[PDB]
RNA sequence: UAGCUUCAGCGAUGGAUCGGUUGCAUCGAGUAUCGAUGAAGAACGCAGCUUGCUGCGUUACUUACCACGAAUUGCAGAGAGUGGUGAAAUUUCGAACGCAUAGCACCAACUGGGCCUCCAGUUGGUACGUCUGGUUCAGGGUUGUU
RNA sequence: CUCAACCUGAACUCAGUCGUGAUUACCCGCUGAACUUAAGCAUAUCAUUUAGCGGAGGAAAAGAAACUAAAAAGGAUUCCCUUAGUAACGGCGAGUGAAACGGGAAGAGCCCAGCGCCGAAUCGAUCAGUCUUUGGCUGCUUCGAAAUGUGGCGUAUAGGUGUAAGUUUCCAGCAGUGUCGUAUGUCCGAAGUCCUUACGAUUGAGGCCAUAAACCAGAGAGGGUGCGAGCCCCGUUCUGGAUAGCGGCACUGUUGGUUCGCUUGCUCCUUGGAGUCGGGUUGCUUGAAAGUGCAGCCUAAAGUGGGUGAUAAACUUCAUCUAAGGCUAAAUAUCGACUCGAUUGCGAUAGCGAACAAGUACCGUGAGGGAAAGUUGCAAAGGACUUUGAAGAGAGAGUUCAAGAGAACGUGAAAUCGCUGGAGUGGAACCGGAGACAGUUGAU
RNA sequence: ACGUUUCCGACCCGUCUUGAAACACGGAUUGCGGAGUGCUUGUCUACUGCGAGUCAAAGGGUGUUAAAACCUUGCGGCGAA
RNA sequence: CAACGUGAAUGCGAGGUCCAAGUGGGCCAUUUUUGGUAAGCAGAACUGGCGCUGUGGGAUGAACCAAACGUGGAGUUAAGGU
RNA sequence: GCCGUUGCGACAAGGUCGUAACGAGUAGGAAGGUCGUGGCGGUUGCGUUGAAGGCUGAGCGUAGGCUCGGCUGGAGCUUCCGUCAGUGCAGAUCGUAAUGGUAGUAGCAAAUAUUCAAGUUCGAUCCUUGAAGACUGAAGUGGAGAAGGGUUCCACGUGAACAGUAGUUGGAUGUGGGUCAGUCGAUCCUAAGGUACUGGCGAACGCCUUGUAUCAUCGGUGGCG
RNA sequence: UUUCUAGCGAAACCACAGCCAAGGGAACGGGCUUGGCAAAAAUAGCGGGGAAAGAAGACCCUGUUGAGCUUGACUCUAGUUU
């Protein structure tokens, strides 16, 4: 149970602050959990998801594959994987939104800043894991 | 239109009532402020006593209450000059000085100058500068044990006593107690018309 | 809780009267617009205010005697030491050691939620929680929108004397409450009204007990003044004992049936065996005819 | 036979009911911050395509700075974009201020018309009342001096 | 008559300021109804209230006794409980109606005029230095305010002189040192998407060494994810950590200013608000009753004087304050504004008028009036293509757990209506009781 | 059994009214909404606790599943003349 | 205080207190009866009815005759009839 | 014979049973309700292998209502114990939304009037061209303006809605285009009148006067410069 | 015009419905009792009935309901005279 009483236990305010919330905000709501053997290799547990990053779909009728991310489509709560489409009537094609907490990260787009963020959150888990 | 016996009624409901409504809903809530508030300034004039200055003892005023006694707003000047106290001494120190109230009676005076002695005695005084004390001043493993008081400083005590037993006495049971009464309320009575007579004898 | 004091009371709205064909309710003025003409304020009406507005000055709370509030947790402590209470109510105690159920003061220690999840699942207290779990469900009807989603069981209460911060311990198991002796809360020794809590007493409060609720004789508590035990009215409260003792038994006289009537008259004209049943001379008058 | 009524089955018209819910109602808590440095409110305008709503003000669905760190998305398109926000900017009416109240006019400089007494443009200024001080004054109102 | 002062009054686009207009929940001053009740109605009541006008703040106002009272007395203001539906008012009808004492929240005291002493020791602009410069400190700067008196002492507890004792600093800034709060930002966090099964999709069911066991739990609040999830994610718990900023404190350093005071005893001197109080009358107001409060007109003071002590007046015992000048936080009110947390409230005819391009569409010249309107699907995958038609549209087909979920799309009631089959059918039809027929259903 | 056919019975409900099937009024049909309530004050009654007492107010102390619960009254209300 | 003992018929249990609803337009009939020419008119007395009430009969009817009512069956009747 | 009420009674039970008599009812009063509805504190369970909701056969109960079956539907629902209530509709010329018979009915009849051939079109009484016949008849059914309207103006498409028949046409609808001033007006002057300043009044927002009420209200030639 | 046709297409009203005689009844029935009778579905007229529709009688009365107006009604008042 909470014991802050500057945070709302209220499901109308959390719907509301999750269906409205800005682009920085849904990208921390957009987060995904590492494979364990990633888990193991940069000893965090999930980040937030990036585009180019590579996943594998847990859940779905899409179970199993994978393929890199091209869009976040943040808007709509949802991320493309690279071959996990399907055809409209005419024959074009379209990809399929996955939501990123029902995918697994097998590979992480690292640069300076993404590096940055692995290294601190890493150090949390440590330091927090340490005193557990 | 009440029908058979009742009680006439007297509600007082025939204004607009419903533009004057008060609840009481806050009342946990006005008493966690004033927690709040009363913790607030114990740090802020800590070690000093949370209640603030002293008070005095005082007599209830009227016969219905006169054998009682409750705190007073302060001590007369002649109060803290019995107890050695200046004015501007005690506003310093914390003791509250009532510069309307005025002693008639030795009784009265005498019980809050032994309350200041009392409090004088209990008080613990801090240096003003603390590298250097001075006269009057507590000592060191005084100011140690300085702990902030909580409720009324110098509490009173309203426990009732009751007198010992003794023997009674032939003097005692020979009053006749309502002839006295009924003697002086008579006397009271008719002072002024025996006044009055005593002047027209003189007079003749 | 209560509705604004303006509401459905917010249009210009008079009666158009007699003479038009209509129902004399107030209604909206103006024109242009679907709302003009139509029926307002009443309560028959849509959109007018409700029948007799609940106000927000309403008799929320109540007074409770003091001494009917100590007589009730008083209650409610003691059936809590009855099994039957229990299991009526629903707690599962099938493997309890011993009802009132004291455990050592070194549970008072627990800091984690695993040791006081072994303590229990040792203990025997386990299936009570496993049926909490079971238990857990969707509340039917409007509560769920209201932020009372889940309705699930109650689990068994932990009573300590002297809080070296244990509820910690305890917090996260479902429906496991955890109190303070000297402050016993009625609403968690009966929910809902009803008796038979399962406690978990340590030592130190069970000791306190004493104390805090006193004995039978008069103003025995020292931290409720003037507070004793209540003495019952019946002193042996089990009726058969009474009805089948000596004394009762031997001034009790022997049982008896229904009494029996005929229920049924036959026609003692018409018939022979019961009319000389009746009137044994009759069947002597026949002869002699 | 048809029509009418009725029963069983099927289908229309209609939008009741049920199932939640970023909404509403009430209770409680914390804070004190509008305006001539131009408020509240109104009008008009601003987007690559965008009427309305929302946002913004001619730097106009926003600039700068700081935090985070890869998007926006309907189609295009190319330290993103979000959040904070201390720098800069903030149209016209409006207490609304040059006078009037949907119009016209005065002062100064500078620039252009070739020159300029005449035009045009830009900039700054010209409201009512009031306080303090300043300058120039009026009155046999009182007084002194020639 | 010349010149120079003062007084009074002007003009300035003179230098520098200030006011206006908004907001309504609370607050302060005015103005001020009627409906209604009295079973009629005029006093009364509604009500010293809707409505109208003005003026502030974060609170406002009030406030340090011309008090309460009659004890062995209390001692500013504000607020709560009680006093109490009491005293009292009232066509003494209907009705109205306090306060002190008592228990508590909070508590903080003071400044002038006058008398007296110093007597301009005081102050604003401007100039020049100087600093930590949206403001401060210094002056032979120059002007001006001020003797029709600015400042110092000093105000009922008085006060002052002298004297004897004791005792003697205080403000504001800057920098540092820690100590503590922040509805202040940013960053950080424990444990299964394990096996079997179910499903369109699992979070559903079962199993995960162990006597006590999948694992975490100081985290089993909430939300999201293909209804169901502590363990998939954000989050939650850590009377959370790290970091930056704001504050408050305590101590050290340092800059500027400032301190002949303060208390108690003795001595001598000294000590106060006028068209105001009070009185008459008039009107309103109050529970205030031969006048509770306010105001108009007339009258109009005194100095142990004046006010008050609730029944008016004289003559008497006293008691208690010191009016006609001023400042002052806290406890208190209030969601109108900004930001938050909850609920035995409503669940789209309900709840705010407004769950949605709602004070919108629309209406009225105007003041103003004012709606209806939520729902495809997990995902548009929003029906390619063939075929008839000019087209709407239809017949195939495809997507989909599902389209009889196909765009006005969740469900899809009643009224009403069309078709197919059966049966009845002479100016009503329906209905209760009792059979028959058709039909339905049961038989170890 | 809201199907058909027979025999008997069979006037349209609500309302005011002495009297309604009425040539008395409302009612074309269906869905949904729709009316003895809240509070203050009395009185009686039922139940519960204590009992010449009882209830305690504002308030204070505590309480973090903290608007709850628990503790707390020279004094106050009612009662005891 | 001493004695005497239930003194007409028939039927039958009796008494007390409190709280409160609706009503406060009535109408009809045998007999008596006032006003009126009379009235299905107006006003009274006793009792019974309708109102509040269905049932058999009077072809029909608030009041007339019979008789008052749970839901069914058998038998017999009332008024009335064949 | 059965149901229930009343009285009495038996039984170790807030219950069962026995027994005798009884059973009208408006206004009204009580009692029972495992009759029904929505919450809360608890308790008992069911659910994508199908909840609520909806339609409707086998039964149960004197009744209020309830259980089960079949179909539709797709996410919640429920037993019992206490307690609470925005708790039950046939009516109120009730509110609101929808729908019938009337009924393919009343009706679409003032302003003289149209016809022929052709064009376009899937489609022409109604659009366009030509020919004919009529009408307004210059105080017009003509040509232009003021107020008002605000794009209705012009061109090209048009399928639905609208044009109370129709429509290929349109003041409709979709996409574009269009208003050029030294001389035409406004702008300038004042009329009736309005509204400011002072002044007075007013508890106040502000009002009254446009007047010797108020009033120190300026500007013109020239010289000098 | 109506009429018939093509196209288009309302409203009032509606307890349920529509043949009569007499009876009795709220004293003038479409329904009730006894009789007369009683055969689809319709088109054009019609104004006897539906005590037909429009409107909570504008006539009369009641109400301790109003309002306009008047005065020798009660109680006040601007203004005016002293």
């Amino acid at each position: 149970m909470k014991v802050n009483p500057f945070v709302s236990s209220d499901s109308g305010k959390s719907r509301k602050a999750h269906f409205n919330a800005p682009s920085h905000e849904r990208r921390r709501i957009m987060s995904a959990p590492l494979t364990k053997e990633l888990r193991t290799k940069h000893g965090i547990r999930a980040i937030p998801i990036r585009t180019d990053d590579e996943v594998v779909v847990m859940r779905g009728r899409h179970k199993g594959n994978t393929g890199r991310v091209l869009r976040c489509y943040r808007k709509k709560f949802v991320i493309h994987i690279d071959k996990i489409t399907r055809e409209k009537a005419n024959g074009s094609t379209v990809h399929i939104g996955i939501h990123p907490s029902k995918v697994a990260i097998t590979k992480l787009k690292l640069d300076k800043d993404r590096r940055a963020l692995v290294e601190r959150k890493a150090a949390g888990r440590s330091r927090v894991t340490g005193i557990l | 239109a009440p029908r058979g016996n009742q009680m006439l009624g007297n509600a007082h409901f025939r204004k607009h009532w419903h533009k004057r409504i008060k609840t009481w809903f806050d009342q946990p809530a006005r008493k966690l402020r004033r927690r709040q508030n009363r913790q607030a300034k114990a740090v802020e004039i800590a070690p000093r006593p949370v209640a603030g200055l002293l008070r005095s003892v005082v007599r209830c005023p009227q016969k219905r209450y006169n054998t009682k006694t409750r705190l007073g707003r302060g001590f007369s000047l002649q109060e803290l000059k019995a107890a050695g106290i200046s004015q501007a001494q005690a506003r310093t120190i914390g003791i509250a000085v009532d510069v309307r109230r005025t002693n008639k009676t030795a009784e009265g005076l005498k019980a809050n100058a032994d309350r200041l002695k009392e409090y004088k005695a209990k008080l613990i005084l801090f240096p003003k500068k603390a590298s250097a004390p001075k006269k009057g001043d507590s000592s060191a493993e005084e100011l140690k044990v300085a702990a902030q008081l909580r409720g009324d400083v110098l509490p009173l005590s309203h426990t009732i006593t009751f007198d010992e037993p003794r023997q009674v006495t032939d003097a005692e049971r020979k009053v006749e107690i309502f002839r006295l009464l009924r003697k002086e309320r008579a006397d009271k009575k008719y002072r002024g018309k025996r006044e009055k007579r005593a002047r027209e004898a003189a007079e003749e | 809780h209560a509705v604004n004091t303006k509401a459905g009371k917010q249009h210009s709205a008079e009666s158009w009267g007699t003479g038009r064909a209509v129902a004399r309710i107030p209604r909206v003025r103006g024109g242009g617009t679907h709302r003009s003409g139509q029926g307002a304020f009443g309560n028959m009406c849509r959109g007018g205010h409700m029948f007799a507005p609940l106000k927000v000055f309403r008799r929320w709370h109540r007074n409770v005697n003091i001494a009917q509030k100590r007589y009730a947790v008083s209650s409610a402590i003691a059936a809590s030491g009855i099994p039957a209470l229990l299991q009526a109510r629903g707690h599962v105690i099938d493997q309890v050691a011993e009802v009132p159920l004291v455990v050592s003061d070194k549970v008072e220690s627990f800091r984690k939620t695993k040791e006081a999840v072994v303590f229990l699942r040792r203990s025997h207290l386990w299936a009570d929680i496993e049926k909490v779990y079971n238990s857990k469900r969707n509340r039917a009807g409007k509560g769920k929108l209201r932020n009372r989603q889940h309705k699930q069981k109650l689990g068994p209460v932990v009573i300590y004397g002297q809080d070296a911060e244990c509820a910690r311990a305890f917090r996260n198991i479902p429906g496991v409450d955890v109190m303070n002796v000297e402050r016993l809360n009625l609403l968690k020794l009966a929910p809902g009204g009803h008796l038979g809590r399962l406690i978990i007493w340590t030592e130190s409060a069970f000791k306190k007990l004493d104390t805090i609720y006193g004995t039978t004789v008069a103003n025995s508590s020292q931290l409720k003044k003037g507070w004793s035990v209540p003495l019952p009215i019946m002193a042996n409260s089990d009726f058969s004992r009474i009805i089948r003792s000596e004394e009762v038994v031997k001034a009790i006289r022997a049982p008896k049936k229904n009494p029996v009537l005929p229920k049924v008259h036959r026609n003692p004209l018409k018939k022979r065996t019961l009319l000389y049943k009746l009137n044994p001379y009759a069947s002597i008058l026949r002869k002699a005819s």
